[PDB]
């Protein structure tokens, strides 16, 4: 039981890591947004076409 | 092809602290199906 | 109570020493553990990119 | 068939310091469950 | 009300079929996406720049 | 009711003019606020475009 214990717990961990790696990505991908929309938010033209 | 019931069964006499390794049997039982469900547990509350 | 608890408790610890004793079973054991899984998990691939 | 209630119940009349050992009864079986755990603990919570 | 229960009830398994599909595509990354974790464990496959 | 009234109403009616006299702070004041949070929460050097 044991045996088959280790395996999960490390299972275990390795999900929360590459989830929490997906959270980090995203959670400060909005911030990155966040300081975009208030780099472009003054009135401006927003290069476009 | 010959065959006997020699389903062995020894058990010490003093049944006191062999049931005591049981608790860590179900314990390591009910975190592997806490912490790694599989199968359903209306089994194992009959 | 006492006499309850100290043998619980002295079952624990012996258990507890074998416990130990196991432990001294080397991590290159666990590791070749699974390296086990590595190679009794699965043999064929299913939907490969 | 003869029964009887004899359901004895004696009491000191200073009842203040009779129910220390009783503090230290939970708090023995907080340990029984805790370093081997054998049922719920919710009970003793109720 | 036969004639709209019909068509409602199509609709409604053809959008557990579309969302199914997207949970067959998924689980089966979960599935490789592991294999690739041992496969990488197994030596050194992958490193960084 | 009509004391209570009364006395309810002069406080809100003189609150809302202390309220109406810190309003007249400007908009900037709010706009530097923002702008503390900006650097309280960015780090990162700049290895962009």
């Amino acid at each position: 039981l044991k045996k088959e214990f280790e395996l999960s717990k490390l299972q275990q961990r390795l999900g929360r890591e590459v989830e929490e790696k997906i959270k980090q990505t995203h959670r400060k991908y909005l911030l990155q947004e966040q300081l975009k929309i208030i780099k472009k938010e003054l009135g401006l033209e927003k290069d476009d076409k | 092809m010959v065959e006997v019931e020699n389903v062995v069964h020894e058990d010490f006499q003093v049944t006191e602290e062999v049931k005591a390794l049981t608790a860590e049997i179900v314990k390591t039982i009910r975190d592997i199906i806490a912490l790694n469900p599989l199968y359903r547990e209306s089994v194992l509350q009959m």
